[PDB]
RNA sequence: CCUAAGAGUAC
């Protein structure tokens, strides 16, 4: 019944937990606040595997 | 049943998640 | 770890009796007795058969605590009529029914040929 | 699941019949000689499809075939469907109860109760106790709790054999009252 | 707790013959307090009281799945063939006097987990002990006899 | 903050708490053991000189 | 001891509410026009029917003789003789209100043990009944 | 003269009687001492000598601790607590055996059967596990695979269900008075209807149904209750109700004692 | 041990109070659990599958 | 420990357990549960300490709180739905009942009261034992909607010299509340005999109800036909009221209330319908349900539960809303993959016409783990935030 | 693990019915409810303990034996 | 022994 995805370091089980993170290569556009002098940010996390 | 084209039934849905978790089990995320 | 020892519901202890009777100073001809090592089977019972008694002007009972296995019974009776009497009388009577009781089913199992 | 449309019945349906459920059953009743019938070949065939959720931005999907494919006295102790009064389907639900994770496929009848009280459950079962695996003899866990009874649920969902639940379950089934009793 | 987030700890353990009991003799092996319902809305709970009480009478298997046609008329309907009140609700008599309780009281099989908070591994008590070594005060935690 | 202003103190306990309907407003039930490891410094008077030495 | 009040009433209504040992209700003396009465009676324990006739004590005391509760109730002996014994239903409570309804009216409130009773009447013969514990002894 | 009896359905585990002319107080009692108050014997003390099992020795020793021992004699044993020996002697306590081996390929299941009574009963009645299906084998106390060995030894003293429900032997007591509702004791939780939802007991073909005009009986008192009493094995069932009347007799006449003698 | 497996971790503070990444968000029907997350300050940072 | 009632001195009762015990009615300043809180305990080490903590910090001394010149200690849970069936007018106790209770209360003076009903059977009603715990010489008279000095429903509340004269016992009278029986007696005999009536209330309220009994089923939760049926026709003629707004508002025909735009006061008008459905539906049941049932009894009583409760239970569970808003679109320009694009119906953005016991349909249980988990987020962040505040 | 001896609820030994039980399943063809009535578990308590017992013990079998003698 | 991290318990 043991499912294995898990590796024995020093003797413990331990999991990675999957990181949750923004995706990359994508243009998303976010509104500012009044108080910031820009309006609109377009910003890529532009990366390359 | 007899017509190999007849439509599916909610229960019939339970025999594909089944096949579903023949192959690819409960943490085949980490495996794969 | 603090559990208490199962056979101090039935088993009395070193220095205290079974029956201890305090003059009621609220009522006259009254009288309260703590019974040890024992609950609801025999109260009840007791309550019962003191309130089939005529002279008897109040009988009742209490478990002050579900921890502890004692019950504290208060009996009033009329003038001239001792508490320890009517409890004497109610005790006898209980034994009465329970031998005939036994003698009854006794006789009707005696009856069965299927068992 | 894959729906099309079926120009024989003119109608949408799902592209899954009951020729490949029976295969699919035929597979898994032999695993318990066929061509192996496997969910890859429901991939490789077109009958299901992985879809994730920016192209779940662009499809529709019916919660439940036998409700929502064939187009339009009931029981008034069932809960109140809508038929969405639309027929223009690319996908189907395989099942409803596979939105939840394995804690909450555990729970009898999640839709009667509370969500915050789902989520406690949740949250809750994993420090329930009873058998984490059957080779617990032979591990040298630094602290480990077995029930000496396990009991699997008088009431227990589809989903849960396939969480062998069944198999290493994590309570037992008490004849509960629900009373005032002593005030205890 | 059961499946629905009804925690609770154990209050007092009565024997046998202080429990109530029904018109069969059966006892229940847990007594929890209706208050617990009604504010917390844990329905599902008497639902699978009700669907236990006729998957043990019927020896079929409850089929708790959330979004099915299992409705709580069909359980009751089930029950009441099987020669019990619809509801769940029973006749019980009080474990002390024998007399009938005026109130029925829901009874039947609910799935309960022992969680892993124990008492005997929470309770901790400190007269005089282990000092920290750089403030001069008691250390932390009941595993170093703390305070 | 963390050793003038709140400090851990001695003789003190800490447990779950469970209802009892049989005990007073003012009165807590407090398990043997707890009373065991807790203790109170008594002054040797003449007037409790011998309940105190029984305790001994 | 004596009898601080008796009147025969005829019963118009018989009010169940919420209750189903307990029913109120109201009933119009058949002599003194100017009597009414509001009543909660045991019904499991004193059927009571809509136009039915009820004789009405309210008394004091139920010892026959003279009076010379404070002493403790006791169960009734064997060869007791009480005023209780000429009646079918008796009760035993407090009046806890005096009310001036009109010039010559008077009404009076009773408790026993939360069953209320409520007795309007001209003062020329309600007079007898003052601020105590009282007995109301009912009879077919 | 006093307490009636008359019994339906006589069983070997089973009694089903109608107890009239008695109180209700008594008839509670009577229940509460056959659940609790009626000594029996049972496994106390476990010693382990070899496990290779796949079971702890402390289950092992909790489940050999509920089988059900024959105890027909057992007022002629003494309590373990009012004995003159150390620890246990043949005075107030039986000694069994359990001893297994695998030494098949298949599962061994080791039984209550093996378990052999090694000290000297002295012609008394008591000791045996209860044998009930008609296999043959008792409770099934384990299971051994291949090359696995048990070996221990159990003392089993007397004792009554207050002090462990393993000396319980009384089981599900049914308990019924008043079927029809005559006495109001309850009221009933309904719908639209309580007599249509509410199922009628067995027992109301042995009373006269209300005749739903008349007026209701203040004065009738609780009598005439169906009780039926179940055997786990150790002792018969009419001996159950028989103890448990004597029992219930002895702590009264206890009291008796108590008071007279202070 | 099957929860802990198909575990997923927002690396978002956990201290901070906007609890707009907290949320029960509509994308995240049938890919992540709708009610399993801790109570404390993992609520909805501590998804599962 | 926000407040000083949480911190408040006891006497030790040494007792053979592991747990802490308390009374039922102290929790209630304490903040306590019985599902795994842990309390603590701190013992004085000199006489000048322990008298301090006697006469100052004692349980007695703090049942009227300085926080609203109220108590803060009251009758609760059991006691207060026992205390509730057992001044009910239909309560009649028998002889031997009767004696029971009268012994449980520790300080009866030993005369037993004349019964309410002498003839044809000596029967005592509730509120005569319950007078027997109510020490001599108090007076309370609250009258509540509608009572007069005859009570028809027996409500409201009049007790003179310690003896019930009227009302049926509820968390108006014995709860913490101002110028209940709780304030009354701590204000006029002293706060040891305001302990005192917690212990005697309790105790005898608690025998009866041993010996009563009190239970909730599924059954409680179930409303008959007929009102099944209006409970559908409700929320039919509020989903078509909807769909009148949602005409009105498509066709541009809509006027805009003042201070809000169209889209606004669109949301509002359908916000409001479906919740004056959900509450009419809920009144709806809560007249169906029956003086016998358990959840009605506990909420007349006010021991738990409420009426929103029995709504969503028996009725409806409602509209579920998140930042004060139905279910936003997350996907584009609609809730679910399930509805087609720019849905504004009720079941679309979070409408859950289904009741608990009727269960949830999947996108009803999705929107409503939105608004459970929305809930959670907000009780954590609302006491981390209390707690730096109240610092 | 392995099967009860006794009930939880009333004490009704039940571990001398589970290999029965299990040749009622087999050999008889009979479904779940049949079998628990022929054995004689007509409350719901024993019903239960008998139907709802999983047999871990079948699975600890087939590990070889620590201590093999 | 210290530090860090993680998992939870009750609010
Ligand atoms: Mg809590
Ligand atoms: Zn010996
Ligand atoms: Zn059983």
């Amino acid at each position: 019944f043991d499912m294995g995805g898990y590796f024995i370091i020093n003797g413990s089980e331990k999991v990675l937990i999957a990181q949750e993170r923004s995706a990359g290569n994508i243009v998303q556009v976010f509104k500012k606040a009044a108080p910031s002098p820009i309006s609109h940010v377009a910003e890529i996390r532009s990366a390359l595997e | 049943f007899e017509d190999e084209s007849a439509p599916i039934t909610a229960e019939d849905s339970w025999a594909v998640i089944s096949a579903f978790f023949r192959e690819k089990g409960l943490v085949s995320q980490q495996l794969d | 770890m603090n559990a208490p020892d199962r056979f101090e519901l039935f088993l009395l202890g070193e220095g205290e009796s079974k029956l201890k009777i305090d003059p009621d100073t609220k009522a006259p001809n009254a009288v309260v007795i703590t019974f040890e090592k024992e609950d609801h089977t025999l109260g009840n019972l007791i309550r019962a058969e003191l309130l089939n008694d005529r002279k008897v002007l109040f009988a009742a009972y209490k478990v002050e605590h579900p921890f502890f296995a004692r019950f504290k019974l208060r009996i009033q009776t009329t003038e001239g009529y001792d508490p320890k009497d009517a409890l004497k009388n109610a005790c006898n009577s209980i034994i009465n029914k329970l031998g005939a009781l036994k003698t009854n089913f006794e006789t009707e199992w005696n009856l069965q040929t299927l068992a | 699941f894959i729906v099309e449309d079926d120009e024989s019945l003119g109608h949408k349906e799902l592209k899954v019949r009951k020729g490949h459920i029976a295969k699919l059953m035929a597979t898994e009743y032999q695993d318990i000689d066929v061509e192996e019938y496997t969910w890859s070949s429901l991939l490789n065939e077109g009958l299901v499809e992985y879809i994730d959720a920016e192209e779940e931005e662009s499809i529709l999907i019916a919660m439940q075939p036998e409700d929502l494919e064939p187009a339009e006295d009931v029981d008034p102790a069932k809960r109140i469907r809508v038929s969405h009064h639309a027929t223009t389907f690319t996908h189907c639900e395989i099942h409803p109860s596979m939105i939840l994770g394995v804690a909450a496929s555990i729970i009898p009848f999640p839709d009667h109760n509370q969500s915050p009280r789902n989520t406690y459950q949740s949250a809750m079962g994993k420090q329930a106790m009873g058998v984490f695996l059957t080779n617990y003899n032979v591990r040298m866990d630094t602290m480990a709790n077995i029930l000496y009874y396990p009991q699997k649920p008088l009431g227990t969902t589809r989903a849960m054999e396939y969480l062998k639940f069944r198999e290493l379950p994590a309570g037992q089934n008490a004849i509960v009252a629900i009373a005032c009793y002593s005030g205890y | 707790a059961s499946r629905h987030g009804q925690k609770g700890t154990i209050g007092i353990t009565y024997r046998r013959e202080d429990m109530p009991f029904t018109a069969e003799g059966i006892v229940p092996d847990l007594i929890i307090n209706p208050h617990a319902i009604p504010s917390r809305m844990t329905v599902a709970h008497l639902i699978e009281c009700l669907l236990s009480k006729v998957a043990a009478l019927s020896g079929n298997e409850g089929d708790a799945s959330p979004f099915t046609d299992i409705t709580v008329e069909g359980i009751s309907k089930l029950l009441r063939e099987h020669g019990y009140q619809s509801r769940g609700f029973e006749v019980m008599y009080n474990g002390h006097t024998g007399k009938k309780l005026m109130a029925q009281i829901f009874f039947g099989p609910t799935y309960y987990q022992r969680l892993r908070h124990m008492v005997d591994d929470k309770i901790h008590a400190r007269a005089r002990g282990p000092m920290q070594v750089l403030t001069r005060q008691p250390v932390e935690g009941r595993s170093r006899d703390g305070g | 903050r963390g050793n003038l202003m709140g400090k851990r103190v001695d003789f003190s306990a800490r447990t779950v708490i469970s209802g009892d309907p049989n005990l007073e407003l003012d009165q807590v039930g407090v398990p043997k053991s707890i009373a065991k490891t807790l203790t109170y410094p008594e002054v040797v008077t003449p007037y409790n000189i011998d309940r105190l030495t029984q305790l001994v | 001891s004596n009898t601080l009040f008796d009147d025969i009433f005829q019963v118009s209504e018989v009010d169940p509410g919420r209750y189903n040992k307990v029913c109120r209700i109201e009933a119009a003396s058949t002599t003194q026009d100017q009597c009414k009465l509001t009543l909660d009676i045991n019904v499991e324990l004193f059927p009571v029917a809509a136009q039915d006739s009820l004789t009405v004590t309210i008394a004091s005391s139920l010892n026959l003789e003279d009076t010379p509760a404070t002493r403790s109730w006791r169960p009734p002996q064997a060869g007791d003789r009480s005023l209780a014994d000429d009646y079918d239903y008796v009760m035993y409570g407090t009046a806890y209100k005096f009310e001036e309804v009109s010039k010559d009216l008077i009404a009076v409130y009773y408790s026993f043990g939360g069953l209320l009773m409520r007795l309007e009447g001209n003062y020329r013969n309600l007079n007898n009944l003052k601020q105590e514990n009282a007995y109301l002894l009912i009879r077919r | 003269e006093g307490p009636q009896v008359k019994i339906r359905e006589a069983s070997k585990d089973n009694v089903d009687f109608i107890l009239s002319n008695v109180d209700l107080a008594m008839a509670n009692s009577l229940r509460r001492v056959m659940i609790a108050e009626i000594p029996t014997l049972a496994i106390d003390s476990v010693e382990v000598e070899t496990n290779t099992t796949v079971l702890a020795d402390e289950f092992i020793a909790h489940r050999l601790g509920l089988i059900p021992l024959q105890s027909m004699d057992i007022e002629q044993l003494e309590y373990s607590r009012d004995c003159f020996c150390e620890d246990h002697c043949d005075k107030c306590s039986v000694v069994l055996t359990l001893q297994a081996f695998g030494e098949s390929e298949s599962t061994t299941n080791v039984y209550s059967k093996d378990l052999v009574i090694v000290s000297n009963l002295m012609g008394r009645n008591i000791g045996h596990p209860i044998i009930q299906d008609k296999e043959g084998n008792g409770v099934l106390i384990c299971k051994l695979r291949k090359g696995q060995e048990l070996k221990l030894t159990c003392v089993a003293k007397k004792g009554i269900a207050k002090e462990h429900a393993k000396w319980g032997p009384a089981a599900a007591i049914e308990f019924e008075y008043d079927p029809w509702n005559k006495l109001k004791h309850t009221d009933y939780w309904y719908e639209q209807d309580s007599a249509k939802e509410w199922p009628q007991s067995k027992n109301c073909e042995y009373e006269d149904p209300p005749n739903e005009g008349d007026p209701f009986d203040y004065k009738a008192q609780a009598d005439t209750f169906y009780m039926n009493v179940e055997s786990v094995g150790s002792i018969p069932v009419d001996q159950v109700v028989v103890r448990g009347i004597d029992t219930l007799q002895k702590k009264v006449a206890s009291i008796l004692l108590a008071l007279t003698q202070m | 041990t099957l929860s802990h497996l198909r575990r997923t971790n927002t690396p978002i503070g956990r201290d901070g109070k906007l609890a707009k990444p907290r949320q029960l968000h509509n994308t995240h029907w049938g890919l992540v659990c709708p009610a399993e997350t801790p109570e404390g300050q993992a609520c909805g940072l501590v998804k599962n599958l | 420990s926000l407040h000083k009632m949480s911190m408040m001195a006891h006497r030790v009762k040494v007792i053979p357990y592991s747990t802490f015990r308390l009374n039922l009615s102290v929790t209630s300043p304490y903040n306590a549960d019985f599902d795994g809180d842990e309390m603590n305990l701190h013992v004085p080490q000199s006489e000048e300490t322990r008298a301090e903590l006697s006469q100052l910090c004692a349980v007695p001394l703090q049942i009227v709180s300085p926080q609203s010149n109220k108590p803060c200690m009251g009758i609760v849970q059991d006691t207060l739905c026992g205390i509730r069936k057992l001044t009910l007018r239909d309560t009649f106790i028998e002889l031997d009942q009767v004696l029971n209770m009268l012994y449980w209360v520790p300080d009866w003076d030993g005369v037993i009261p004349t019964p309410a009903i002498i003839k044809p059977k000596p029967l005592w009603s509730g509120k005569q034992i319950l007078s027997v715990a109510i020490p001599n010489g108090i007076h309370l008279q609250r009258f509540d909607e509608g009572t007069t000095l005859l009570s028809p429903k027996d409500n409201g509340m009049l007790i003179i010299d310690g003896q019930i004269i009227f009302g049926v016992v509820e968390k108006k009278t014995v709860g913490s509340s101002n110028g209940g029986l709780i304030h009354v007696v701590t204000r006029e005999k002293g706060p040891q005999v305001c302990a005192k009536l917690f212990g005697n209330i309790q105790k005898v309220v608690n025998f009866w109800l041993l010996h009563n009994g009190f239970s909730t089923g599924i059954g409680d939760t179930i409303a008959d036909g007929p009102t099944m049926r209006e409970i559908t026709e409700t929320i039919a003629e509020a989903k078509k009221k909807v769909l009148d707004v949602t005409k009105e508002a498509q066709a541009n025909l809509l006027t805009a209330k003042h201070g809000m735009t169209l889209r606004e006061s669109f949301e509002d008008n359908v916000v409001r319908f479906l919740n004056e459905a959900r509450d009419k539906a809920g009144r709806l049941a809560e007249v169906n349900l029956k003086d016998l049932n358990n959840v009605k009894q506990m909420v007349m009583a006010g021991s738990k539960g409420s009426f929103i409760n029995i709504a969503q239970m028996s009725a409806c569970v409602g509209q579920q809303s998140v930042e004060g808003k139905r279910i936003a679109f997350g996907f584009v320009d609609r809730t679910l993959p399930h509805f087609s694009k720019d849905d504004y119906s009720p079941e679309s953005k979070g409408f859950v016409e289904n009741s608990y016991l009727r269960g949830l349909t999947p996108q009803e249980f999705f929107f409503h783990a939105m608004g459970g988990r929305e809930g959670l987020i907000d009780t954590a962040v609302k006491t981390a935030e209390t707690g730096y505040i109240q610092r | 693990m392995i099967v009860p001896v006794r009930c939880f609820s009333c004490g009704k030994v039940v571990g001398d019915k589970w290999e029965s039980y299990l040749n009622l399943l087999q050999e008889d063809e009979l479904d779940e409810g049949t079998a628990l009535s022929r054995l004689g578990l007509k409350r719901y308590c024993c019903r239960r303990m008998i139907l709802t017992h999983v047999d871990l013990i079948e699975k600890f079998l087939r590990y070889n034996p620590l201590e093999k003698r």
